[PDB]
């Protein structure tokens, strides 16, 4: 039984059953087998978009020579809104609902839907997904917290750490 | 005691014998105990990833420490008459007359000379400067990675391969001829034409340009319609300072021999000629032997034909196919006879035909 | 019984079980029982912070930002600078502190990601302590005595033995720094 | 351009990857 | 059998007994047999008349003889050689229902981009990032 | 197949009936700014109306024959 922290107690809701459990839940949010359940999915779910979000965030400006991610005045953001929303609106719907069928629960698991070509699922492999996500998340939060303290690109606040670091800090600004 | 594992008779032996006895038999992995054909095929292909990894790390550490250390952009300045530097000197035994002896260039401290001749070969494929290595480094050290996770993945018991897959030789020989040795020469001329030739000739192509900048004035079209001497047409005169526009020309595929005369080395236009060309034969090399597809030579069948009639030979090639397949020893006894000879052949060539700009002026090197 | 002085002579409250005894208490400062318990606490305590001392004290003087002594006012910290980490590190200090002295996560609090708990390195943890511990005291006495920065005191001693030493150190009037 | 203090760091840190596959290769080449 | 889908359920009417068949139907058209069989000629000779309008579509404009939106101003029997196994079957509907993306996509790029669909592919290849779907659509588009 | 063939039809109907009503009354009286709005109002709501909640007989004709009137008349009205 791993533990977030030392010498701590497990809450009895976490059983060290699914993955990546690590008998954190001091605001208990999850008693019910149900309400777990659908926390679950929303956890892999956010991890995943947090993965995309941070790689979408830092490679476009190492690799592509672009500005920091929070310079949106390249264009209007109703119209990719609108387009965005009218291409998202069928996948985020088939994935909650289940499938095509009306009363969608054409055989896919809602969290694991079975899109490997290469056959890598195990349950290593799901906590290797928990964790990067969890990591990934982590990581946007502080991307954001950054963006509104530093008013810098990222890997500027990486550079200026790396250079100063007894004065680029959360404790000076930057 | 335990160690070597891989060896009971040795690991019972209570002298110091046990210890050289195991580290001199460690890759011989035929003589090791209980070891099956299965095993043995999987352990030389992880080893093999791990020999790729080693030599991909080896590369990336000259370029980061010419990068780093050396003076690649002054030399390029003045290829002549400057040295070239390997790397600097961290050694606490030096006295102060060995730091102001090995202290050559603008560095802050005690360098080597290289005498590798990388810096003529960076120089001539199209680096300019310490970031252009510095992302190269950085490159190869992540195709290190990749070799190292195959060879722990192609380990494990789901994806290590089965004995008939190692003992597919048509198969190995369409793709190693094919694209390794083809595709690969094609590739290279394809950075010649696209990168090399442009910045001997002045132009500055990266990743960030290329797609967009033409190799030629002309673009594909006469490769399409069968115009292809429109790509030899004006070649670089005699009057040419390679890296600059100054007599420079527009050709990218030539066979103009000799040497160009600033440089005293090959035209690089040639040698994308050349790369071209063997690329064509590799390829339709490649598609000779029999896999899937019911074309092809089968490799026994061409040995078991060749036999002279006068019996001098006696039955000739006959068993040879099964003898080769199923010999590790005689494979390698092949292939290092072959890399033997062209590595001699590298060597009576390169001090002929000097193919890098400015490296016979080099003596040393 | 290894003891830390030849002859065979341990104190009876000392007796050999707790990490680090060596019969080592001439003036039977732990003769008592409790207060033995709370000194194992410090002990490990002291020993931490001066094993984390003692590399602090010699990895920016080897980068030469200046020597131990003159490398708080060479970065600033002032007495206000160490009143806010003071004030910081009290609340870890407390939460250290609202335990007792007998349950054994007072010295091990369980933080072992590498899993490398065993008695072995408990006893290195106690030793390593307590060099670190006689080697801050080396620290200031020589600052005091030599006047000089600890680096400079051990190249001075290894290039000219006989020229460098306490020997030599102290037959002048040494509170210089 | 002379290479900086930072893009060292950066090498190095990176440089850990292949560091930790290798061990992880020669593990399993090891038995 | 391959599914067009991972680990969704096939229907009970489409199993593999014809020509590529990947259990694709989730509206459902192909319940009734009979209407499978019409579907099954309509699919196999939309897909050989797409597969012409393919060639026809891009061989004019490789050669440089004009653009195809700007120039407006069942098996039978026919074969030699009867290479007609599941796997050429297969195949020709295979190519057939590509060549149908293909032309859906020839007549979405014509009024997007307003240009030919070499030049698409040009364009593409010489910016990839700025001559995409996601930057023809993100600003108004002719 | 019916069963969703009648809440299709139920809902285009109810669909063409406010666009049929209300395409009246502006003409007897940008598609950007607006149209993002909307679909992002009618994100949560047709999620809900599909799913059945927060989880993860004379009108049951009169609307269906005056929805398909409402079609019918919307396909008119372009
Ligand atoms: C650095 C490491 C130092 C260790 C090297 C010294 C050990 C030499 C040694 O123990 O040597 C003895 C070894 C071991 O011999 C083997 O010894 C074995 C010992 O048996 C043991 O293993 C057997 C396996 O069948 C059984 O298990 C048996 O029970 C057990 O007793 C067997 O007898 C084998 O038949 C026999 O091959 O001899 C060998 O074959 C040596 C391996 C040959 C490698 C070829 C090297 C040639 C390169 C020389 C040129 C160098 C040039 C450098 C140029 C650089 C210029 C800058
Ligand atoms: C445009 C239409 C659309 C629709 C119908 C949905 C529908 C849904 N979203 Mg998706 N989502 C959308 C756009 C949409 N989303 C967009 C544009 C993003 C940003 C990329 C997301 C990011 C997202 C996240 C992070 C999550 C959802 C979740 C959900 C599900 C639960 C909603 C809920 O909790 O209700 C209230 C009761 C539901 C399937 C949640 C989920 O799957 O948890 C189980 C969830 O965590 N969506
Ligand atoms: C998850 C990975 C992660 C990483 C690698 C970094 C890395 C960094 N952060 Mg960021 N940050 C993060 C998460 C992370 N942060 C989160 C979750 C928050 C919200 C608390 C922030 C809010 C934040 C601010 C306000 C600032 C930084 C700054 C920095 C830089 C200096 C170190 C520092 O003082 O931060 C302190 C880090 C934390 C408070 C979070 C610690 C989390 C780890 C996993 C423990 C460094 C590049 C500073 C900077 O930009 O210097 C130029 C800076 O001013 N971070
Ligand atoms: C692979 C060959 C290679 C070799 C022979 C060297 C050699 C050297 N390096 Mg360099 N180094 C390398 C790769 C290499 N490096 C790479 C790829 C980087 C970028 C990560 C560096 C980053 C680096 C720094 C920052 C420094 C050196 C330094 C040095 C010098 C002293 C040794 C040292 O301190 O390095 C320590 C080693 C590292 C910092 C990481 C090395 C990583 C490589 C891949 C080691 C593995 C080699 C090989 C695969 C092991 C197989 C051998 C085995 C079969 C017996 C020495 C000349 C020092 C120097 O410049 O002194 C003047 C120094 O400060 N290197
Ligand atoms: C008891 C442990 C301890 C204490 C009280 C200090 C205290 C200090 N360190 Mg030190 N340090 C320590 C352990 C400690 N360190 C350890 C274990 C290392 C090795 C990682 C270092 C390596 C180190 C460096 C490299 C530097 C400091 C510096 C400093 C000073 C500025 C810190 C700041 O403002 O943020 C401050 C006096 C900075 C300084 O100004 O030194 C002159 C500085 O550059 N420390
Ligand atoms: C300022 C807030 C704060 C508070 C409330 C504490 C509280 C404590 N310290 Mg700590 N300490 C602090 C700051 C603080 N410390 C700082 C800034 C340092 C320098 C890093 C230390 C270094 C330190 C040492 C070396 C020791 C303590 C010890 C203790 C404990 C016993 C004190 C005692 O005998 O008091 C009488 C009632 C107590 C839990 C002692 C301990 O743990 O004994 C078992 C002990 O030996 N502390
Ligand atoms: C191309 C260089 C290379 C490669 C690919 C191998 C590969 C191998 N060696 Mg060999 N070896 C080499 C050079 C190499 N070695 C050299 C230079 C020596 C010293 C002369 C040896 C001496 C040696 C001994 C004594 C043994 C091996 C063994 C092995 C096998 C286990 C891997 C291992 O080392 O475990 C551990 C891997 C590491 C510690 C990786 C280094 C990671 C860095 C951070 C593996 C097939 C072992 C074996 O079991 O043979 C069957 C074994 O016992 N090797
Ligand atoms: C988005 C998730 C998803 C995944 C993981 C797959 C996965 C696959 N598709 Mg499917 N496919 C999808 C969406 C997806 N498809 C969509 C949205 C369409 C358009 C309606 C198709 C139309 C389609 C066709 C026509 C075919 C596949 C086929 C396949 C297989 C190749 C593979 C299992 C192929 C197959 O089943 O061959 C084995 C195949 O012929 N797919
Ligand atoms: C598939 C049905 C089909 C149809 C309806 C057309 C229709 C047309 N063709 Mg095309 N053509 C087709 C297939 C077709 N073609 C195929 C398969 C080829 C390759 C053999 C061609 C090669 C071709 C050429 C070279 C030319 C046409 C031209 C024309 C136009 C006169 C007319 C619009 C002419 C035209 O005006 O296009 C620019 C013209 O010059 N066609
Ligand atoms: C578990 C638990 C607790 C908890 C918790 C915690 C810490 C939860 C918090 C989650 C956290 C911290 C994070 C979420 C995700 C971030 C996402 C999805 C980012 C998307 C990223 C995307 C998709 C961004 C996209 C873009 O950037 C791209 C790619 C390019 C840019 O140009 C433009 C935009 C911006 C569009 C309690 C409450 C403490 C106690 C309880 O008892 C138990």
């Amino acid at each position: 039984r791993l533990l977030w922290i030392p010498n701590a107690t497990p809450p009895a809701h976490l059983t060290g059953e699914f993955p990546g459990d690590r008998g954190f839940d001091p605001l208990g949010l999850a008693k019910d087998p149900k309400v777990y359940q659908r926390m679950r999915i929303s956890e892999v779910f956010h991890g995943r978009l947090a993965m995309l979000g941070i790689v979408g965030c830092v490679a476009p400006e190492l690799f592509f020579s672009k500005g920091a991610w929070f310079d949106y005045s390249d264009y209007d953001l109703n119209r990719l809104g609108l387009i965005a929303l009218q291409v998202i609106a069928p996948l985020e719907y088939w994935r909650g609902n289940g499938g095509f069928s009306w009363d969608g629960n054409d055989g896919p698991d809602r969290s694991y839907p079975g899109f490997d070509p290469l056959g890598l699922t195990n349950e290593e492999t799901k906590l290797q997904e928990i964790k990067n996500g969890r990591l990934a998340m982590t990581a946007m939060l502080g991307l954001e917290v950054q963006s509104h303290i530093t008013g810098k690109s990222p890997l500027t606040n990486l550079s200026e750490h790396l250079s100063h670091p007894l004065s680029a800090n959360l404790l000076t600004g930057g | 005691t335990k160690f070597p594992k891989f060896s009971q008779g040795l690991a019972q032996d209570p002298t110091t014998r046990r210890i050289w006895f195991g580290i001199a038999t460690s890759h011989d992995f035929e003589s090791h105990d209980g070891m099956t054909e299965n095993n043995l095929y999987q352990k030389i292909f992880a080893s093999h990833f791990g020999q790729l990894a080693i030599i991909f790390l080896w590369t990336s550490g000259n370029l980061f420490h010419v990068a780093w250390q050396g003076n690649f952009e002054q030399w390029i300045k003045d290829p002549l008459h400057i040295r070239p530097i390997a790397h600097a000197i961290s050694d606490p035994h030096f006295g102060q007359p060995a730091i102001e002896a090995f202290t050559r260039s603008q560095f802050p401290g005690p360098v080597n000379i290289a005498y590798s001749g990388v810096y003529q070969w960076w120089y001539t494929i199209g680096l300019r400067t310490n970031v252009d290595l510095y992302n190269g480094s950085m490159f190869l050290l992540f195709i290190a990675t990749l070799a190292l996770f195959a060879g722990w993945l192609h380990l494990e018991p789901k994806y290590s391969p089965k004995v008939s897959w190692f003992k597919d030789a048509e198969s190995r020989l369409n793709h190693h001829l094919s694209a390794l040795f083809g595709l690969s020469s094609l590739a290279w001329s394809g950075h010649l034409i696209h990168v090399a030739i442009p910045e001997s000739r002045g132009i500055h192509v990266r990743w960030d340009n290329f797609l967009s900048q033409l190799p030629h004035p002309s673009g594909l079209e006469p490769f399409f319609k069968g115009n292809w001497s429109l790509y030899s047409e004006n070649p670089d005169s005699l009057t040419h300072v390679f890296g600059t526009a100054s007599g420079a020309g527009t050709a990218v595929l030539t066979f103009l021999g000799g040497f160009h005369p600033e440089t005293k080395s090959l035209w690089l236009t040639d040698i994308a000629h050349h790369h071209l060309a063997i690329a064509v034969l590799f390829i339709v090399a490649g598609h000779m032997y029999r896999t899937n597809f019911a074309i092809g030579h089968r490799i026994d069948d061409i040995l078991n034909a060749h036999k002279a009639p006068s019996g001098k030979l006696g039955l000739g090639h006959f068993g040879l196919y099964e003898t080769i397949n199923n010999s590790l020893h005689f494979q390698l006894g092949l292939a290092l006879a072959s890399l033997g000879v062209i590595t001699s052949l590298v060597a009576q060539h390169m001090y002929s035909l000097s193919p890098y700009a400015f490296l016979i002026q080099d003596r040393t090197t | 019984r290894p003891l830390w002085f030849p002859g065979g002579y341990a104190p009876s409250w000392l007796t050999g079980q707790h990490f680090g005894d060596r019969g080592f208490d001439p003036a039977g400062l732990a003769a008592d029982p409790k207060v033995f318990e709370r000194m194992r606490v410090s002990e490990v305590y002291h020993g931490r912070l001066a094993m984390l001392a003692i590399v602090g004290a010699v990895v920016p003087d080897i980068q030469g930002k200046g020597a131990w002594y003159e490398a708080a006012q060479s970065a600033g910290i002032g007495v206000n600078e160490v009143a806010v980490f003071t004030a910081a590190y009290g609340i870890a200090e407390v939460a250290r502190g609202l335990k007792a002295n007998s349950d054994p996560t007072s010295r091990y609090p369980g933080f072992d990601p590498l899993n490398l708990t065993t008695d072995y390195t408990k006893e290195a943890e106690i030793k390593n302590g307590r060099l670190a511990l006689t080697a801050m005291l080396g620290l200031e006495v020589q600052r005091h005595v030599t006047g000089v920065s600890p680096l400079v005191n051990l190249v001075e001693h290894v290039k000219h033995p006989l020229g460098h030493n306490i020997a030599e150190s102290v037959m002048h009037q040494w509170p210089v720094a | 351009m002379e290479i900086t203090t930072n893009q060292v760091y950066i090498a190095l840190l990176a440089s850990l990857i292949p560091a930790f596959f290798a061990f992880k290769l020669g593990k399993s080449l090891n038995q | 059998r391959g599914l067009w889908f991972p680990n969704i359920t096939p229907p009970a009417y489409l199993t593999g007994e014809f020509p590529a068949d990947r259990g694709f139907d989730p509206a459902g058209l192909a319940a009734d047999p009979k209407v499978y069989e019409r579907m099954r000629v309509a699919e196999v000779f939309n897909g050989r008349l797409a597969m012409l309008a393919i060639v026809g579509c891009v061989y004019p404009e490789l050669l440089g003889n004009g653009v195809w939106f700007e120039v407006w101003n069942s098996y039978p029997g026919f074969d030699p050689c009867n290479l007609t196994t599941e796997y050429t079957k297969a195949a020709e509907i295979k190519n057939g229902r590509l060549a149908m993306i293909g032309m859906f996509g020839l007549e979405v790029q014509n009024h997007v981009t307003a240009q030919g669909p070499v030049a698409n592919l040009i364009e593409h290849l010489r910016h990839p990032l700025a001559a995409n779907i996601g930057a023809n659509l993100a600003h108004p588009w002719p | 197949v019916y069963a969703r063939m009648r809440v299709s039809e139920v809902f285009h109907a109810r669909l063409s009936m406010l666009a049929i009503v209300g395409a009246i009354v502006p003409e007897v009286l940008d598609g950007i700014k607006l149209g993002f709005i909307a679909m992002a109002i009618a994100a949560p709501t047709e999620y809900w109306r599909g799913n059945g909640g927060f989880n993860w007989d004379y009108t049951k004709a009169a609307e269906i024959k005056n929805g398909r009137l409402a079609m019918a008349g919307l396909l008119g009205l372009t």
